[PDB]
């Protein structure tokens, strides 16, 4: 009886049963060997009636909106060798009657809203291969002992289920288990030594557990691992030596833990490590040279420990290393040249540590390098004129060094340059014309440095958005073409040798946020112009110049500041302009010649009084 | 859909 999804045994009657990716709704032969219902769209229950077809082998309900338990009766059905509930609404609990299914090989339960604990009964099914039931958030409980007791089984997976307490002793006893999959859970105490008896097992997922204690010795007599994933735990103690021993290991992850003691020299043997992550860590010792020879090694991730010593020259034998991060140690010396030899790599990161010398030059031939972190070192000297070839240069941090000399106007030879901070270094000389060559440019921060001369608008490239040049020696005015910056939204010009009048061709910077002008030789007027910026929110400074005159009346206008700090200058006439302002919060009138009455508000009045001492007339009146 | 078996994100500066 042939139409199609329909098959028949050879005596003539229906055996198999199938329909998927349909598009259904709605709820849902005493020879059929095979139901698969799948991708239905089904909703309501199972019905109990399932439970009697009795030669049952394949039951597939997976992909559906099913609700309500997973009745017993099913479990009547002692020839089922697979059962796919998951991806459905099932709740309630794993019924102890499972132990009955015999014959059961592959039983999927994943992505319901199932609860509970796992029955003691598992242990009954002696053929189970796969059992995956992993994202139902309330199965919770213990693993039971009895998982000890499915000899066969290859894959285990509890994945984001709120199983708690210590994996029982019993893992050992599952001799071909290959995947154990708990990540993302509620485990807690040690990974239990019997683990060292599973000779079969390649991938070990712990992730995101409280898992305790620290990592068994015996997981290096495990010959066949190849991913260990224990990241985000409390593990304790030293890394296995042993691990050294395990030839398939291509990934090796203990970040956020509490491991302590040395990388092991032993690392070395692992021919096939690709990947190794011991960030957020209590590691000391150094990088062993050995580490250098792990030939496949992309992503080495070592940052946020104890580590002292020197970066290993022979780290150039790395040749398909993609991205090092070493942030946060104790290392220190020169960034070894040889690095350059790795071709591949794509990031660098080894800010806060004690690194000293020069950049090395060879560092910025690399043709694939998007992120290069050497922020919070010891480094001096140039910043090399080579740093024009590093084509695909994204994100630049130097800063927090002592680095020499001019900014290198080969910079402008990049051209996805996004952000670059070379805040707090020694840098001298000007601003280079040419950097208005890096056309992606869109953060700069130059501040806390000895940058000298003139700014111009020619200089700065179009598609800026922040801009800090703060804390310098910057000098005669702030020019025009300043105006033709229309993305900036945060411009620092603080603590500089700045000065003549705000050009009025400010009043087209319309993305503008924040404006610093603090500390300079600014005089004349502030003009009407800065009132017309609608998007000034964040902060005006205009203190610490020579400004005189008076407020300019469309300072009302600015409905959106947030703070305003026009103190030390030589501001005269009253505050009336500001009384409507009702986004205000904090505003800074010291220092200044202002006189006049302010109405009694909670605004005015939260005022210090100093802050009307220091003016000419100002004091707080009461309405008649 | 419970995620995918994953490493730990890194994290630059
Ligand atoms: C950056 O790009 C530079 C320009 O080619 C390159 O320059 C030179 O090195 C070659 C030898 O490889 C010399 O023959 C040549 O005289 C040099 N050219 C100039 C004009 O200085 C740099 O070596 C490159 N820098 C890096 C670190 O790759
Ligand atoms: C405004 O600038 C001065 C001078 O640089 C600074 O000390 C002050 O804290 C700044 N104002 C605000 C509100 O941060
Ligand atoms: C003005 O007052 C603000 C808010 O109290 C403060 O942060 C800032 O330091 C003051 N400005 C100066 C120049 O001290």
């Amino acid at each position: 009886c042939n139409w199609t999804g329909v098959k028949c045994n050879r005596r003539g009657e229906v055996s198999e049963i199938q329909l998927k990716e349909k598009q259904l709704q709605g709820s849902l032969l005493k020879s059929l060997t095979s139901l698969t219902l799948s991708s239905l769209q089904l909703t309501g229950v199972i019905p109990k009636e399932i439970g009697d077809f009795t030669e049952l082998e394949l039951l597939d309900l997976s992909d559906n909106s099913l609700s309500g338990d997973i009745p017993v009766e099913i479990f009547r059905l002692k020839k089922l060798k697979t059962l796919s509930l998951n991806t459905n609404n099932l709740e309630g609990h794993i019924p102890m009657e499972i132990g009955n299914l015999s014959g059961l090989v592959e039983l999927m339960l994943f992505d319901n809203k199932l609860s509970g604990e796992i029955p003691r009964s598992i242990g009954e099914l002696k053929n189970l291969q796969v059992l995956r039931a992993g994202g139902n958030k309330n199965l919770r409980g213990e693993l039971p002992w009895e998982i000890g007791n499915c000899e066969n089984l290859v894959m285990l997976g509890l994945a984001e289920t709120s199983l708690s307490g210590k994996l029982p002793a019993s893992i050992g006893n599952l001799k071909r288990v290959q995947t154990i999959a708990i990540y993302t859970s509620l485990l807690s105490g040690p990974i239990p030594d019997e683990i060292g008896y599973c000779t079969e097992l390649q991938n070990l997922y712990l992730y995101q557990n409280s898992i305790s204690g620290s990592i068994p010795t015996t997981i290096g007599g495990l010959k066949k691992l190849q991913s260990l994933l224990l990241w985000q735990n409390n593990l304790v103690g030293k890394i296995p030596t042993e691990l050294g021993n395990c030839p398939e290991l291509w990934l090796i992850d203990f970040s956020e833990n509490l491991l302590t003691g040395t990388i092991p020299r032993s690392f070395g043997k692992l021919e096939n490590l690709q990947e190794l992550q011991l960030s957020v860590n209590q590691i000391s010792g150094t990088i062993p040279e050995e580490l250098t020879n792990c030939t496949k090694l992309t992503h080495l991730e070592i940052d946020n420990n104890l580590i002292t010593g020197e970066i290993p020259s022979l780290m150039s034998n790395l040749r398909s290393l993609t991205m090092f991060f070493a942030w946060q140690n104790k290392l220190t010396g020169n960034i070894p040249q040889s690095l350059s030899q790795c071709r591949e790599l794509q990031a660098i990161d080894l800010s806060y540590n004690s690194l000293s010398g020069s950049i090395p030059k060879e560092i910025f031939g690399l043709r694939n390098l998007t992120k290069l972190l050497l922020l919070s070192n010891d480094l001096s000297g140039f910043i090399p004129p080579d740093i024009g070839n590093c084509t695909n240069l994204y994100r630049l941090r130097l800063n927090g060094n002592r680095l020499a000399g001019s900014i290198p106007s080969e910079i402008g030879n990049l051209k996805n340059l996004n952000f670059v901070d070379i805040s707090e270094n020694r840098l001298v000389g000007s601003i280079p014309p040419a950097i208005s060559g890096c056309e992606s440019l869109e953060f700069l921060d130059l501040h806390t440095n000895s940058l000298s001369g003139s700014l111009l608008g020619t200089t700065l490239p179009k598609s800026l958005k922040f801009i800090d040049f703060s804390d310098n020696a910057l000098s005669s005015t702030l020019p025009p073409g300043i105006g033709l910056l229309t993305e900036l939204t945060k411009l620092n010009l603080a603590k500089n040798r700045l000065s003549g009048e705000i050009p009025r061709e400010i009043s087209t910077c319309r993305s503008l946020q924040l404006l610093n002008l603090g500390e300079n030789d600014f005089s004349g007027e502030i003009p009407d112009e800065l009132g017309q910026i609608p998007s000034l929110a964040i902060s005006l400074n205009l203190s610490c110049n020579r400004f005189v005159g008076e407020i300019p009346s469309r300072f009302s206008d600015l409905k959106n500041l947030g703070v305003l700090d026009v103190s030390h200058n030589q501001l005269t006439g009253n505050l009336n302009v500001l009384t409507d302002l009702q986004n205000l919060v904090s505003l800074n009138i010291s220092y200044n010649d202002f006189s006049g009455d302010l109405p009694n508000t909670p605004f005015f009045r939260r005022l210090p009084l100093s802050d009307l001492a220091s003016n000419r007339g100002l004091y707080i009146s009461n309405a008649i | 859909d419970y995620w995918k078996p994953r490493h730990h994100p890194p994290r630059n500066n």
